[PDB]
């Protein structure tokens, strides 16, 4: 399917 | 339309949090300011003491919390500044990363 990922802090 | 806050003011956001599944172990927030990329804000685990992540831009000002009895997550936004102007989105988390498969617009004056 599809997804928007917003990554946690580096 | 959206929320309007004076600089130095505060705001609390809330979102339903159904609870941990095999896919997700927490909930958090990201934001998108006009003409900018999505920015991580904060994420919290359903498990007490597992993660509590914050963007460096909000550390000390924002506090994420959860109430597993109420199936709710909260974001307390204190000492707001004009750079916090954005639309805020809640999303399920897996190890702190947010997965979005309905925002709150917030304007802060300086």
């Amino acid at each position: 399917g599809s997804v928007q990922i917003v990554y946690k802090p580096k | 339309g959206g929320v309007f806050v004076q600089s130095g003011g505060s705001l609390r956001l809330s979102c339903a949090a159904s609870g941990a599944t095999s896919t997700f172990d927490g909930m958090g927030w990201f934001r998108q300011a006009p003409g900018k990329e999505r920015e991580f804000v904060s994420a919290i685990s359903y498990e007490q003491g597992s993660y509590t992540y914050y963007a460096d831009s909000v550390k000390g000002r924002f506090t994420i919390s959860r109430d597993n009895s109420k199936n709710m997550v909260y974001l307390q936004m204190n000492s707001l500044r004009a750079e916090d102007t954005a639309t805020y989105y809640c999303a399920p988390a897996y190890e702190g990363d947010l997965y979005a498969f309905q925002g709150t617009q917030v304007t802060v004056s300086s």
